[PDB]
């Protein structure tokens, strides 16, 4: 009975080693010997080695996945595409948290709460992309976002950060709503919940004599609030105000995280939910929608943040080609987009972390970086270029790649308006790389050195995104076994 | 004679929110906004920059009206700022931009009201 | 024996020792960059004289693995007509050095990295043979002359020219990639030598042929896109202007002679 | 005809709650109540069609959805209050 | 030739002393963790081959059953 | 040159991204 459970270790070792956190943190947090003493990084130190341990579980047990598979057939389903997906976003989680010491010291974050409600989360999401039912899915969302709801209101006395609070949780409330009555739709006209059911009971009758009132409305219902979740437009109600009004180091996570998981869940919707290609026309329409508006938003953002997030609704957008071409090379695509925009948000968020210790606020406070600070300019326009798309940088191939895929189905609109969006994002990335070489502002702004962590994983991703096109080799065959292994 | 710092010495009477009058100094050249900033009444730290797009309003002053005809017009660009973070969607017709008011040597003893404090930290 | 991997990465451990010097040594900045840039231009001489004169096939081929199933990959091989155009990108980088001897104190580092940079990127436009490659060796050229204009340039028109160039060159670029994308998509593979014998279909010829003259008309200018030239060539340093007239207008010729007629 | 007046009852609910959500977004409360009014449909649909296909896949995920429920409405109305706290007003 | 292992070492060098720069610091301001860099980064080359060639193994084997899949629709 | 390759051009009547970048507040 025991061995059943070598298919959960790397679940039941975060969890235990995030209730063994939240208990040191509120009995050594509350005490009179120590004097109250601020123990934030001690527990993200902690949570950091944890998350490493639980990689290391969940790296190694490799052909342990599909132990018991019958026993776990209801609850979840775990194959190689989940393997992957789970590593990345341990490494992932690992990262954002090593990001986020230097924002508990200099600016007196002792809120140890924080990372537990981080590592829960984590443990929402590795639940998430092994979810093989519409229960499980609804479920592991729901934890992810109200992990993501408490952390977004953690600055209690910032006038931002509670109302960005506010708006994060009406808008994901009212997405869940809508995916669920999605799902009670599709529950109500197939009796089925598992993916394998609703998946043989779907694949035959392909609108062929009718269209199923129902299971097109859940579908479509389950699309929507997919597309609310990962934030493409016209779905992007307050997205732009909530990553503004977050904390950096929050809205770090939330960049990043959240949307592997739900890329997962929604190629795990398609592998059975492809009804009439009707997905296929909604992130046909939503990429061309979401692609436009943010090359045509971040032209007119003179703040860092706001920029990012719309580079961010941007790159969903080019990421949803690759769900609007349904094949093989297409889900290939889209997956070595997601990683090469997940490194390029990571590199750029810690750049911005790194310069939130002097509280950067505008695109014009980081005018004379290129002489106070000469290799950090050159870091952040090394990013910058990467999320243009420039030739030599490992931004263009993702770029690439997408655009092959969507060549490959036929769809050559989407081409011309990839590249119209390309031309677009281009000119506002080297407007910011203008402004830090080559412009000669009056007052400057002096930052203040960053720390060892962050210094390492800007050093790790910019000699990752130069020397990107020499070596991709890796990165295609892993994604190749994933987007094959969907299916069998 | 000699080049003294009181040659360029523009006296200013600023009211913050609460009615009280107290007489503020700058330089003629310099922005309102750095004579603001040298007693304190504006924050340094959130418009660290006298620039047009470094700027949310965070300067906003409420200028006399019988002061306010010895002034530039304001931009387009000023505009569009005040428009923004003014909570409504309103123009004031006497409020204006510190980082875009330069002061002179006309503009001896020019009122300003300063208005409340608006959150500036993320 | 003088191949072409030793001519490109000259260049790359003349930039990456620069690097890391500090920049109060200005003499051995000056004189590690100058040495590099004539030890290149002699490894070039060197080829010149290994080169036969009596085979069609592309000389001194070398292959490294890019896609996974070698699909495509870095080709690198000359023939008689880019062998001269090699030479010639590695002769004009010593003098662009030269140049700026007596004001480098003030450009600093930055100035001789870029400039080998640009001869690793130019030497290896000439020698690839597959087509996509070529697209990303051809492209990348843009960031250390954006980098040379901006930050060098003369007055503060330089950000104007920066832009209208930048702008033009992705205008060709991405219009570029699409036929290449197509041509892949149908080929199969991107290589050169597969690519010339491969029969495309005559509807296909006409519109693959005005994708590929859309970005190469833009580096040799014929009439409507001539405006970006002489502002870039007026606001940029002297050593930038030769990179500019020697090498950069000879890519949109060179491109027609390599890919568009066969 | 009985599964009919069912589905309508609960469909209506959900137009209702988001009715509440876009007409009154000056008032937060009221756009938490609309949710919860949404989520009580869905959870009535799960529960009738578990009834109508003889299943009971459809009552164990609406207890499973009342903790959903319950966990947003603690948090929702615990970020509610330290709004109003800093700024005032709703 | 240029093999897996000195390629490592000189992009951990370089990760290390891109570090120390990122930070105001000299170049070599802690020697040993130089070190330490030059032995992670070849250690992690030499998995990085590893491992990449399992993974063209692994899916040389999916892609030809992907392929029998499909090859059986013709009977 | 300046005339009409130019207002047709990038920056003579291109540049109405300034008139529509600034209109997606709506
Ligand atoms: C970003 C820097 C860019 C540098 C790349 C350009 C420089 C060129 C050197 C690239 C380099 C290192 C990769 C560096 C990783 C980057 C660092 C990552 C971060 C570190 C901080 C890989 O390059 C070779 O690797 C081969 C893979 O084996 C691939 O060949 C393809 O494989 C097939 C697949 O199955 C394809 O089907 C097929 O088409 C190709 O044959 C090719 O990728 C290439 O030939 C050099 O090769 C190194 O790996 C192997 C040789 O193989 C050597 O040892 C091997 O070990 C066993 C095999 O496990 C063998 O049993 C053993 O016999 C052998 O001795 C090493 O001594 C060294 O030579
Ligand atoms: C990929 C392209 C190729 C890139 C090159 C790769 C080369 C291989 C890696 C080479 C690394 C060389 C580093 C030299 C060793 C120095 C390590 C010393 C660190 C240390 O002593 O611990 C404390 C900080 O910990 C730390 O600094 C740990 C920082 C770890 C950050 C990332 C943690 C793992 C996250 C997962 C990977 C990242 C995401 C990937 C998806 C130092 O303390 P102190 O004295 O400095 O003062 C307090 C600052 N806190
Ligand atoms: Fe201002």
């Amino acid at each position: 009975m025991f061995n059943l459970f070598l298919a959960v270790f790397p679940e039941i070792f975060i969890i235990n080693a995030t209730f063994i956190l939240l208990i040191h943190g509120v009995v050594f947090s509350t005490s009179k010997k120590y004097d109250y003493p601020p123990l934030a990084s001690n527990v993200g130190w902690l949570g950091l080695l944890s998350v490493l341990i639980t990689l290391l579980l969940l790296a190694a047990g490799a052909p342990l996945l599909t132990i018991a598979h019958l026993f776990w057939n209801n609850l979840f389903r775990r194959d190689n595409f989940t393997y992957f997906c789970q590593i990345f976003l341990l490494l992932s989680t690992a990262g954002t948290i090593s990001m986020c010491f230097d924002f508990f010291d200099q600016e007196r974050f002792d809120a140890f709460e924080f990372i537990v409600l981080i590592l829960l989360s984590t443990c929402g999401m590795l639940f998430m992309i092994s979810a093989y039912d519409l229960i499980a899915m609804y479920l592991a969302i729901e934890l992810q976002s109200l992990c993501f709801y408490v952390i977004a209101a953690s600055k209690r006395k910032s006038e931002f950060s509670t109302e960005a609070g506010l708006k994060y949780l009406i808008l994901g409330a009212f997405s869940s709503g809508i995916l669920l009555f999605g799902c009670s739709m599709i529950y109500g006209s197939t009796g089925a919940t598992h993916f394998d059911q609703l998946a043989k009971i779907l694949t035959g009758y392909e609108i062929t004599g009718a269209r199923s009132s129902g299971i097109f409305m859940g579908i479509l219902f389950i699309a929507v609030g997919f597309l609310f979740k990962i934030t493409a437009v016209p779905f992007h109600m307050w997205a732009p105000d909530i990553y503004e009004g977050s904390p950096t180091p929050v809205t770090a996570f939330l960049s990043i995280a959240p949307k592997i998981s739900i890329f997962a869940n929604i190629l795990r919707v398609f592998i059975y939910g492809s009804y009439g290609a009707t997905l296929q026309q909604i992130f046909f329409f939503c990429s061309i929608a979401s692609m436009i508006l943010g090359a045509l938003a971040a032209m007119a953002q003179t703040k860092v943040k706001r920029l990012l997030a719309y580079s961010s609704i941007g790159h969903v957008g080019y990421i949803c080609i690759g769900f609007s071409c349904g094949t093989i090379e297409g889900i290939q695509s889209l997956l070595i987009g997601i990683f090469i925009y997940a490194l390029m948000t990571m590199d750029a968020f810690a750049i911005v972390l790194a310069l939130r210790q002097t509280r950067v606020k505008y695109i014009a406070d980081l005018g004379a970086l290129a002489k106070t600070n000469p290799i950090l300019a050159i870091t952040f326009s090394i990013t910058m270029f990467s999320y243009a798309g420039i030739p030599p940088l490992a931004g263009f191939c993702s770029k690439f790649y997408l655009f092959f895929a969507a060549l490959g189905c036929g769809a050559y609109f989407l081409a011309l308006v990839g590249v119209v969006t390309s031309v677009i994002g281009c000119f506002y990335y080297i407007r910011l790389v203008k402004r830090m070489f080559f412009d000669t502002p009056r007052t400057w702004i002096l930052y203040e050195p960053m720390d060892r962590n962050k210094s390492l994983l800007l050093a790790m991703t910019s000699f990752f995104i130069t020397l990107f096109l020499l070596y991709p080799s890796p990165l295609f065959s892993v994604t190749h076994q994933m987007a094959l292994s969907l299916y069998l | 004679g000699s080049k003294k710092v009181s040659d360029r010495i523009v006296k200013l009477s600023a009211i913050d929110p609460d009615g009280y009058k107290q007489d503020i100094i700058g330089l003629s050249g310099q922005t309102l906004l750095r004579a603001l900033t040298h007693t304190g009444l504006i924050d340094p730290a959130s418009h660290r920059l006298d620039d047009i797009e470094a700027c949310s309003a965070e300067c906003e002053v409420q200028i006399a009206e019988e002061w306010l005809e010895k002034l530039p017009p304001r931009t387009y660009d000023e505009e569009y700022v005040l428009k923004r973070s003014s909570r409504s969607r309103i123009l004031n017709k006497h409020s204006r931009l510190g980082c875009q008011v330069v002061l002179t040597q006309e503009l001896q003893g020019m009122v300003v009201a300063v208005p409340e404090a608006k959150p500036w930290d993320i | 024996y003088f191949n072409l991997s030793g001519l490109i990465l000259c260049p790359v451990l003349g930039s990456i020792i620069l690097l890391f010097i500090p920049n109060s040594r200005i003499r051995l900045i000056r004189l590690i960059g100058l040495c590099a840039s004539l030890i290149t231009f002699l490894y070039s001489l060197v080829l010149w004289i290994q080169f036969d004169s009596s085979t069609a096939k592309f000389q001194f081929v070398e292959s490294l693995r890019w896609l996974p199933y070698e699909n495509i990959n870095f080709y690198l091989g000359i023939d008689g007509i880019s062998l001269f155009f090699v030479i010639l990108t590695t002769f004009l980088i010593p003098i662009c050095i030269l140049v700026g001897w007596s004001g480098m104190r003030s450009y600093g580092k930055e100035y001789i990295i870029a400039f080998l940079i640009c001869e690793f990127l130019m030497i290896a436009v000439f020698c690839m043979l597959d087509l996509l490659l070529f697209y990303v060796f051809f492209e990348s050229v843009l960031i250390p002359m954006f980098i040379i204009i901006g930050v060098w340039g003369s007055r503060q028109r330089k950000i104007k020219a920066a832009y209208q160039f930048f702008l033009y060159t992705l205008l060709g670029s991405l219009f570029m990639l699409l036929a290449i994308l197509l041509i892949l998509f149908q080929t199969g593979t991107t290589d050169l030598q597969i690519l010339l014998t491969t029969e495309f279909s005559e509807r296909r010829q006409i519109f693959l042929w005005i994708a590929f003259f859309a970005s190469f008309a833009v580096k040799v200018p014929m009439v409507p896109v001539h405006i970006w030239l002489p502002e870039a060539h007026v606001e940029a340093p002297t050593a930038g202007s030769v990179i500019l007239a020697g090498i950069l207008l000879k890519f949109g010729t060179y491109g027609f002679l390599r890919f568009s007629i066969p | 005809m009985d599964l009919i007046k069912y589905f309508t009852f609960s469909m209506i609910i959900f137009i209702l709650g988001i009715w509440g959500i876009l007409l009154n977004r000056r008032n937060i409360l009221i756009m938490l109540m609309s949710i919860e009014l949404m989520l009580l449909a869905v959870n009535l649909n799960f529960l009738v069609f578990s009834v109508s296909l003889d299943d009971m896949m459809g009552q164990v995920f609406a207890l499973l959805v009342l903790t959903v429920a319950a966990a947003e409405s603690a948090i929702g109305l615990a970020i509610f209050v330290i709004t109003f706290r800093v700024r005032g007003t709703i | 030739p240029i093999s897996a292992t000195m390629v490592g070492a000189l992009l951990g060098l370089g990760t290390q002393m891109y570090s120390n720069a990122l930070r105001k610091l000299p170049y070599m301001r802690h020697p040993w963790e130089h070190v330490v860099g030059m032995g992670l980064g070849a250690v992690f080359a030499n998995q990085l081959v590893k491992w990449d060639v399992k993974l063209k193994e692994d899916l040389d084997v999916m892609l030809a059953k992907a392929r029998a899949a499909n090859e059986r629709r013709y009977f | 040159d300046k005339g009409a390759i130019e207002i047709l051009g990038p920056y003579g009547i291109s540049y109405t991204f300034r008139r529509l970048a600034e209109r997606i507040s709506q």
